[PDB]
């Protein structure tokens, strides 16, 4: 007939396509910065899986748990000079895949990470957690938590307690 | 490792020095948790040999065990001075290379320093003024790069470290004497340099200090240039803003709010920390060439979205019946399936 | 007509006029019985 | 008699009690519905007027209880229509549209398909479509609305000129079923043959200057018209390219991951990947700046998202930031206080927005409404953030009213003797109520002279003489106590030292090494070392 | 009740009466409530259908979509 | 600093409207002082004040005015509303005013996108000072033109406004009972409970797959 459903092609799987990569990459990172203060930069935009820093260069990985957290991060921190001059943000491919990439550079020759499954109904994105059920829509009953990391349920009391202790110790180090 | 765990648990069941020798043999096959548990068993036995074992472990190692060794060694501290020189050399070995820049443990050093070095009221006066001398000469020293035979003054430096030293300098100047001026001279001296401006605890003691000087106008000049000139962590930024909102409401009224409302264009000090909780790159105040429109929504890629100039979508039907319609002008038209990326990751990191 | 119109938000907020026979805006219908429900909330 | 027969049936009474106990349980109210109408007759004017008033008031309580129900707007308006009373049915759909702030397409298409059959007066009837068109025309799945409008404007007008306007208006808009309208308009280009109605296609002058066709032409006009038609098909190619790229983008990024559009029943939950799509789609439309589309998409996402307080806060922070009305954000923010089950964040943001608005009498009235809402006793609520934000802005408005009680100290901050009893009753709980410490950090930050003496004497000395166990034995109380003292403008360093040892002594002296030693030690280590020596010498004994 | 075509009350009695005589040999109605389908994304619905396109201009689409399924 | 002087100033600067109308809601918690001043205004100088009953909702409607007579009044009232708070030439006016949307019109006062109120296109005023606000107001009311709607429309507005804010009072009174009594919790948990259990299982299986994909 006149009307056909569209047929479009598949792009290469690199680290921009196929939205599931939630490993934000920072470049132009200074030597001052390392493994704790990047996590202190990129925590409020969402729950962090990890932050990892090859010492031998000016790079850095964080991994959020959602794409929205990553996208808000990339919108938030491009050209945001941390501790010294500018940073430059794009999606890392991150970990062991990168080792496979360097090996494939050696052999002169890609895996989507698992984003999620289906629904959950239990999780609400960019929900930060700090360190009696009544499940409700507003209660946002599930939340990741990483200091092993687990899936815990619940308040913002705890985040306020944590920020008051963090500011009391914010004068001195312990950071 | 499971066999060594069974031997260690069997040793936990039960002379003692032989079991510790076997634990050291298993540690030679190994690792950090074994040394920590060995130190725990040595503390159960009950000191100097445990200090020797801890120094051997720090030679053997990795942050947690040695940092806990410093913290635990400062718990047995009031016994003598030999342990002070011991921790001192352990520390300097850790500042030097093994943990190079590392905010956490320098203030642990200076708290260890002031205890031994300084311990009547006019004597406590001249005592603590000399303690301000010993830090401010050090800061002028690093600005002049002329480090003397003073192993404190050698440690103080290490690139993210000057931060804590000027923090505790301004801290002991203001808190002790009610100096209140030479503090402000130090704030103005230290606002200008670069290594000290993007530091967390400097601006955080600036924050607590300006709270003590309850004047809000300096606080609002502080908040307004926070995200765009002061360049801080955003956990720390969010925390300063929410605490500023709380502090504002617990210490203000209407008439200084409305006065502190800047006229027509800018922020307002209740709404502005609340709008700007996140989004540090924010400014209160040409279309469709900016980077946010090219990268819109699909945020992966700078693409060139074809759009129609003289598109009438916002207009009604009636105002569209008024004049007969002019033809569509086409913008970019040709960068269909044309897809451009910074590729910043592959280029910088992999190459 | 032996039915009275009743809101629980106004009752549990203890605002006056939580029952009215004359269908103001958003009151739920309840019969003249009224007391089993009055007991149900507490 | 069937009215009273409905009354005396016990099924209606039991189910009525079930429902009136529970408003926002939809599934109870659905059985209430189904019982009333299905237990009633085939509904005509012959039915008893008491029963008809019952169905009208039943749906009126329904519709004003769950205002985002499209289908029950249609069900009340059509069931009310079948009786007659057309004017009331107009009032009903207009009440529905006013509840959807005149958006969301389903009420529009059904009101309008209804309105074809009712309203007769052409200028006005097309004016009603026009008011509909500027609100919900740009909507992405709005194809049925336009198809309705195009078939209609084909039916009533005689000149095709009004129809060509709308065809040229369609194809600019990124519809989902754009392609039906391009097929209609390509067919329409193919039919035109007299070559003088390219004037009524588009403006004569811009047809000359941009596209090079004369309408006045003294030639054979066969190949000239065929070249004209084939030349116009290139312009419609490029328009179809632009809008096809836009719609294939909208589809492949966003609508392929949106499954639920329709607001079921605030019990029901929405998937995380679904939210993940919605917030990006909200973000996406912000960049387009076509304001009708983004009003529509915020209101449109607000259907199945209705009350999660993600989308409402997203709206308000959108309007304050980009569009800068700054009062519309207050308005929508009220309208989502009107339902969003976690009201905490929206009440705090609502406070802040209205403090920017300088409607302070609104603020004070809202805060006394939160008094009367908890019916007194705001300290006894379990979640602490409502009492928190409540307490802050209540202090702000309060000490902006009554102040200058403390001389040379002023601030009047959080220290009304009434407000003192409020914060004391929050504080005198002893671990039954959570977040007790957090008040003290804002008390301890007060400062200088009269009032560290007051707040020390008033709060802290009363704490020391009584000593609630859980409230004495945390480290943070001792911490904050020495903190409030150690930061004053009214004294030297040495009385601070004498009084910090005087404060560390009297109430600990006892076990507490798991508890006040770690926090108090980090205070002591923080601000000196010398009494940390003597501190450890005390706790060691 | 509303889109299932003769439960609408307005056109509703038509489609029962407009039903033809069924002399030769060989509905989701009002009973449906909220608690019939509690959670629609448990039991998988089909996705939103991909929009239709003129085959005359089917060759001029964006080749190679971003973000493969 | 003077209201009448600025009123004369744009009596000189700018050289009625057929069916003119302005509705303006006020909120002054001190009812008596507001009476003491609004009665003073009416004794100084069409502007009907309609009550509804702290929280004194006093409507000020303007009908058939010559422009200046609006330019006088609104200013005073907005300058009245801040005057309670600051110190009973300095700090400006902010607030609102409403017009009936039956208008063709052809920076410091703006058409509010999203009114709550049916059919009254809320016009908010920004934080411009007295003289500038007066000039912008007079310029804008030189720009507007109404069609008649009369219908005792404030009776309609006083219905609708109180309806909206009584409904906001309803949600505020829902604040204690969120969930626990306003909808059935046990019949709710009975369907939401295994689903959230499955979701917690989905997420922990997911985090384990992330640990596998992340490590090695």
């Amino acid at each position: 007939s006149q009307f056909i459903y569209p047929v479009q092609q598949q792009p290469s799987l690199n680290h921009f396509t196929d939205p599931n990569n939630t490993t934000v990459f920072i470049g132009g990172l200074s030597s001052l910065v390392t493994e704790d203060e990047l996590r202190a930069y990129f925590q409020p935009f969402g729950t962090i899986v990890y932050v990892k820093i090859p010492v031998g260069k000016c790079c850095g990985f964080v991994q959020y748990v959602d794409r929205l957290s990553a996208e808000a991060a990339i919108a938030g921190m491009q050209g945001f000079p941390i501790a010294n001059s500018r940073v430059r943000l794009s999606w890392g491919r991150s970990a062991k895949q990168t080792a496979l990439l360097q090996q494939a550079m050696l052999s002169n020759s890609q895996q989507q990470q698992p984003g999620l499954q289906q629904p959950n109904y239990g999780y609400i994105p960019s929900s930060t957690c700090e360190a009696s059920s009544t499940m409700l829509p507003g209660c946002q009953i599930l939340n990741y938590s990483n200091p092993g990391q687990q899936v815990i349920m619940q308040a913002v009391v705890n985040s306020t307690n944590a920020m008051l202790n963090r500011l009391e110790q914010g004068s001195n180090g312990f950071m | 490792l499971e066999n060594w765990s069974r031997y260690l648990k069997f040793v936990t069941d039960p002379d003692k020095e032989f079991v510790m020798s076997v634990f050291d043999r298993c540690l030679i096959p190994c690792h950090e948790n074994t040394w920590m548990m060995y130190i725990k068993w040595l503390t159960k036995k009950n000191d100097e040999v445990v200090v020797d074992i801890y120094q051997k472990a720090n030679t053997f190692l990795f942050k947690t065990l040695r940092y806990d060794f410093l913290r635990f060694l400062k718990r047995k501290y009031r016994s003598n001075n030999t342990l002070f020189n011991n921790i001192f050399n352990e520390t300097v070995s850790r500042y030097l290379k093994i943990w190079p820049n590392d905010i956490l443990l320098m203030t642990e050093y200076l708290c260890m320093l002031k205890r031994h070095s300084f311990k009547s009221p006019k004597e406590i006066l001249e005592k603590q003024t000399s303690f301000t001398k010993i830090l401010e000469t050090s800061i002028t020293n690093y600005i002049n790069n002329q480090i003397d035979a003073k192993v404190h003054l050698q440690t103080l430096i290490n690139d993210k470290n000057l931060s804590i030293v000027v923090v505790e300098l301004i801290k002991t100047t203001w808190l002790v004497l009610k100096n209140n001026m030479q503090t402000r001279k130090y704030f103005n001296l230290y606002q200008k340099n670069i290594l000290i401006k993007n530091s967390v605890p400097f601006w955080l003691t600036y924050y607590k200090f300006e709270k003590s000087n309850v004047n809000f106008t300096k606080l609002n000049k502080f908040i307004r240039e926070l995200g765009v000139e002061i360049y801080l962590p955003t956990t720390v930024m969010n925390d300063i803003l929410t605490d500023y909102k709380t502090f504002y409401l617990t210490h203000s009224n209407i008439v200084t709010y409305e006065s502190s409302i800047i006229d027509s264009n800018t922020f307002d000090p209740i709404l502005y920390p609340e709008l700007k909780m996140s989004n540090p790159k924010y400014d209160p105040v040409d279309w469709h060439k900016k980077t946010e429109w090219k990268e819109a929504g699909h945020i992966g890629i700078t693409t060139e979205r074809p759009q129609i100039s003289n598109s009438i979508i916002e207009c009604n039907s009636g105002t569209l019946i008024q004049k007969p319609i002019s033809l569509p002008n086409f913008r970019n038209l040709e960068k269909i399936n044309q897809v451009k990326i910074n590729d910043l990751y592959t280029e910088e990191f992999l190459k | 007509r032996d039915i009275v119109f009743v809101s629980p938000q106004l009752y549990l907020s203890s605002q006056e006029g939580w029952k009215s026979d004359s269908a103001k805006s958003g009151f739920i219908p309840i019969l003249k019985n009224d007391l089993q429900r009055f007991q149900d909330s507490l | 008699d069937k009215y009273t027969a409905l009354i005396h049936d016990e099924n209606f009474s039991t189910l009525t009690l079930n429902v009136s106990r529970y408003p926002k349980s939809l599934a109870y109210w659905e059985k209430l519905l189904n019982y009333i109408v299905k237990a009633s007759a085939p509904i005509c004017k012959s039915t008893e007027p008491q029963l008809l008033k019952l169905i009208r008031c039943t749906y009126s309580s329904m519709l004003n209880e769950f205002p985002y129900l499209e289908n029950y707007y249609i069900d009340f308006a059509l069931l009310e229509y079948k009786l007659g009373n057309v004017s009331m049915s107009h009032k009903i759909f207009q009440r529905g549209l006013q509840a959807f702030n005149q958006r969301s397409l389903l009420l529009w298409t059904s009101y309008l398909k209804f309105c074809n059959n009712v309203i007769s007066h052409q200028k006005q009837l097309f004016k009603k479509y026009e008011t509909a068109e500027e609100y919900v025309g740009l909507h992405f799945f709005s194809g049925e609305f336009w198809d309705l409008y195009l078939e209609q404007i084909s039916s009533r007008c005689t000149s095709s000129k009004k129809y060509w306007n709308v065809l040229r208006k369609i194809l600019e808009i990124p519809l989902h079923s754009f392609s039906k309208f391009y097929a209609l308009w390509l067919q329409r280009i193919d039919d035109i043959m007299d070559l003088k109605q390219l004037s009524q296609l588009t403006s004569k002058d811009e047809l000359l200057k941009k596209l090079k066709i004369d309408i006045n032409y003294s030639g054979r006009k066969g190949p000239y018209l065929q070249d004209a038609k084939k030349k116009l098909k290139k312009i419609t190619k490029e328009m179809y390219m632009v809008v096809q790229y836009q719609v294939l983008e909208i589809y492949s990024i966003f609508e392929s991951k949106i499954y639920i559009n329709y607001y079921t029943s605030p019990e029901t939950l929405v998937s995380s990947d679904e939210i993940e799509t919605w917030i990006k789609y909200l973000d996406y439309t912000i960049t387009l700046q076509t304001d009708s589309l983004t009003h529509l998409n915020f209101q449109r996402a607000l259907l199945p998202l209705a009350h999660y307080d993600l989308v409402w806060i997203k709206y308000s922070k959108w309007l304050i930031n980009s569009k800068n009305d700054l009062l519309g954000a207050k308005n929508v923010l009220l309208m989502g206080l009107k339902f969003s089950l976690k009201k905490t964040e929206i009440i705090k943001l609502l406070y802040s927005v209205i403090c920017k608005l300088n409607e302070y009498v609104l603020l004070r009235n809202l805060l006394e409404k939160i008094e009367s809402s908890y019916s007194d006793n705001v300290e006894n609520v379990d979640d602490f953030e409502i009492f928190w934000d409540y307490l802050q802005f209540k202090t702000f408005c309060q000490n902006s009213l009554y102040s200058s009680r403390y001389s040379d100290s002023q601030s009047n901050g959080l220290l009304n003797k009434e407000l003192f009893d409020k914060v004391w009753k929050r504080l005198s709980c002893k671990e039954k109520k959570s977040g007790q410490e957090i008040l003290l950090n804002n008390l301890v930050q007060f400062y200088s002279k009269d009032t560290v003496e007051f707040v020390e004497k008033n709060i802290f000395q009363k704490i020391i003489e009584f000593g609630w166990e859980y409230y004495l034995q945390n480290g943070m109380f001792w911490n904050c106590y020495c903190r409030l003292i150690y930061f004053d403008t009214s004294r030297s360093y040495l009385d601070k030292r004498q009084y910090i040892v005087r404060k560390i002594w009297p109430q600990i002296d006892k076990k507490f090494a798991q508890s006040v030693l770690p926090s108090l030690t980090e205070f002591c280590e923080s601000y000196f070392p010398e009494e940390m020596d003597t501190l450890e010498e005390m706790f060691t004994e | 009740k509303v889109f299932v075509d003769a439960n609408r009350f307005d056109i509703g009695d038509l489609v029962k009466a407009s039903k033809l005589p069924q002399r030769a040999n060989e509905s989701r109605s009002r009973d449906e409530t909220c608690e019939s389908n509690p959670f629609p994304r448990l039991n998988n619905p089909k996705k939103l259908e991909p929009p239709k396109i003129l085959s005359q201009w089917s060759n001029t689409i964006p080749k190679t979509s971003i973000f493969y399924s | 600093f003077d209201i009448w002087k600025n009123l004369d100033r744009i009596r000189s600067t700018k050289k009625f409207i057929k069916g003119s109308l302005l509705i303006l809601p006020m909120r002054t918690e001190d009812k008596q002082q507001f009476d003491e001043c609004m009665d003073e205004l009416h004794k100084y100088i069409i502007l009907r004040c309609y009550p509804q009953k702290e929280g004194m909702l006093f409507y000020i409607v303007l009908k058939d005015f010559n422009i200046l007579d609006s330019c006088f009044v609104l200013s005073v009232l907005l300058a009245f509303q801040k005057r309670l708070w600051m110190a009973p030439k300095n700090i400006n006016l902010t607030g609102s005013f409403y017009l009936p949307k039956n208008i063709e019109t052809g920076s410091s006062i703006v058409e509010v996108g999203f009114n709550v109120v049916p059919d009254f296109q809320q016009f908010q005023v920004k934080a411009c000072h007295v003289s500038k606000f007066m000039n912008e107001l007079s310029n804008f009311f030189s720009q507007v033109e109404f069609g008649k709607c009369e219908a005792n429309v404030i009776n309609y507005f006083k219905r609708e406004y109180n309806r909206t804010y009584s409904q906001i009072s309803l949600a505020l009174y829902e604040l204690p009972l969120i969930g626990d009594g306003l909808f059935d919790i046990k019949s709710y948990i009975s369907k939401t409970r295994p689903i959230i259990e499955t979701s917690k299982a989905q997420m922990i299986k997911h985090i384990s797959e992330m640990k596998a994909y992340n490590e090695i």
